[PDB]
């Protein structure tokens, strides 16, 4: 038992009309080219928008990229691995895909010599 | 990250090594999906090698 009734919903499909005949029904009961004549059909009893209204709608994101150089730890280390064997293998000689992601795990996790390199301390 | 800042104004700040193949990946990491061809055997991106060694 209610008066009015009202919904919510994200986005209906553009084909299969029978959902939307079905919850044109269902919001009152008392109905028993092609996309523009669907709209057409669909004018009053419709209220939609894009979000094209974000702008200047107090919508503010703020991304800064910050370039910092390598320590020369991490020089000696990049140095160190592309100056290896595996530059054959960065040359497309063998399983490609495998030695490349290997090598841009490796030059990743160099971003900082304490992890590949643990310094440690010089007990006696 | 977006969600949780969802409001009020948002600073992400980003680090990337520079002079590195970090910044490569950045700019163009897509090279991910392009090579979604079945594993365990690519062996595609061919030009895109220019990347790795700068």
């Amino acid at each position: 038992q209610s008066q009015q009734r009202l919904l919510l919903i994200d986005s209906p499909l553009h084909n299969t009309f029978l959902e939307l005949w079905t919850m044109v029904h269902f919001l009152v009961p008392g109905i028993s080219k092609v996309v523009i004549r669907l709209h057409r059909v669909t004018q009053p009893f419709i209220l939609r928008r894009t979000k094209r209204d974000v702008e200047k709608q107090l919508t503010k994101k703020y991304e800064h990229v910050l370039k910092c150089r390598l320590s020369n730890r991490q020089k000696a280390l990049y140095e160190d691995v592309i100056l290896q064997p595996g530059t054959q293998e960065a040359l497309k000689s063998g399983h490609f895909v495998n030695v490349l992601s290997i090598l841009v795990r490796l030059q990743r996790i160099c971003n900082h010599p304490g992890l590949v390199e643990p310094r440690h301390p010089g007990s006696s | 990250c977006d969600r949780i800042g969802r409001c009020k104004d948002i600073h992400i700040y980003r680090l990337v090594s520079g002079n590195s193949i970090e910044e490569k990946l950045l700019k163009n990491g897509t090279k991910d999906l392009i090579r979604e061809v079945a594993a365990q055997g690519n062996d595609y991106s061919m030009a895109f090698l220019t990347q790795r060694t700068i």
